[PDB]
Protein backbone atom coordinates (compact mmCIF):
# COMPACT_ATOMS: atom_id res chain seq x y z
CA UNK A 1 0.00 0.00 0.00
CA UNK A 2 1.95 2.99 -1.29
CA UNK A 3 1.18 5.80 1.12
CA UNK A 4 1.37 9.36 -0.18
CA UNK A 5 0.55 11.81 2.59
CA UNK A 6 -0.21 15.25 1.23
CA UNK A 7 -1.85 17.21 4.04
CA UNK A 8 -2.39 20.75 2.84
CA UNK A 9 -4.46 22.73 5.32
CA UNK A 10 -1.67 24.56 7.13
CA UNK A 11 1.45 22.47 6.53
CA UNK A 12 1.48 21.51 2.87
CA UNK A 13 4.27 23.63 1.47
CA UNK A 14 7.84 22.87 2.47
CA UNK A 15 10.67 25.34 1.79
CA UNK B 1 5.65 5.98 -16.60
CA UNK B 2 4.41 5.66 -13.04
CA UNK B 3 2.41 8.81 -12.47
CA UNK B 4 -1.36 9.14 -12.69
CA UNK B 5 -2.49 11.75 -10.15
CA UNK B 6 -6.12 10.65 -10.05
CA UNK B 7 -8.08 11.46 -6.88
CA UNK B 8 -10.94 9.02 -7.05
CA UNK B 9 -12.34 8.64 -3.55
CA UNK B 10 -15.72 7.55 -2.18
CA UNK B 11 -15.75 11.12 -0.91
CA UNK B 12 -16.67 12.28 -4.40
CA UNK B 13 -14.23 14.96 -3.42
CA UNK B 14 -11.26 15.36 -5.72
CA UNK B 15 -8.75 16.52 -3.13
CA UNK B 16 -5.26 15.30 -2.34
CA UNK B 17 -5.19 15.71 1.44
CA UNK B 18 -4.21 13.62 4.41
CA UNK B 19 -2.75 10.16 3.92
CA UNK B 20 -3.70 8.63 0.59
CA UNK B 21 -3.16 5.16 -0.81
CA UNK B 22 -2.94 3.99 -4.40
CA UNK B 23 -5.60 1.61 -5.70
CA UNK B 24 -3.61 -1.28 -7.19
CA UNK B 25 -5.88 -1.54 -10.25
CA UNK B 26 -6.94 1.90 -11.36
CA UNK B 27 -3.87 3.63 -9.84
CA UNK B 28 -5.87 6.30 -8.09
CA UNK B 29 -5.38 7.96 -4.74
CA UNK B 30 -7.83 7.69 -1.90
CA UNK B 31 -7.92 8.91 1.71
CA UNK B 32 -7.18 6.16 4.27
CA UNK B 33 -9.89 7.46 6.65
CA UNK B 34 -12.83 7.05 4.24
CA UNK B 35 -11.87 3.73 2.69
CA UNK B 36 -10.78 2.39 6.05
CA UNK B 37 -7.31 1.53 4.80
CA UNK B 38 -4.44 0.51 7.07
CA UNK B 39 -1.60 2.01 5.01
CA UNK B 40 0.35 -1.18 5.76
CA UNK B 41 -1.94 -3.18 3.50
CA UNK B 42 -0.32 -5.57 0.98
CA UNK B 43 -2.37 -4.19 -1.90
CA UNK B 44 -5.18 -1.68 -1.55
CA UNK B 45 -8.14 -1.53 -3.89
CA UNK B 46 -10.97 0.97 -4.22
CA UNK B 47 -14.58 -0.11 -3.90
CA UNK B 48 -14.81 -0.07 -7.70
CA UNK B 49 -12.02 -2.58 -8.31
CA UNK B 50 -12.75 -4.68 -5.23
CA UNK B 51 -16.05 -4.01 -3.41
CA UNK B 52 -15.41 -3.65 0.32
CA UNK B 53 -17.80 -2.60 3.12
CA UNK B 54 -17.86 1.17 3.31
CA UNK B 55 -19.75 2.57 6.28
CA UNK B 56 -19.31 6.32 6.09
ZN1 LIG C 1 -11.93 10.34 0.93
ZN1 LIG D 1 -9.63 1.04 -8.17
Amino acid sequence: ARTKQTARKSTGGKA
Amino acid sequence: SGGRDVIRCICGLYKDEGLMIQCDKCMVWQHCDCMGVNTDVEHYLCEQCDPRPVDR
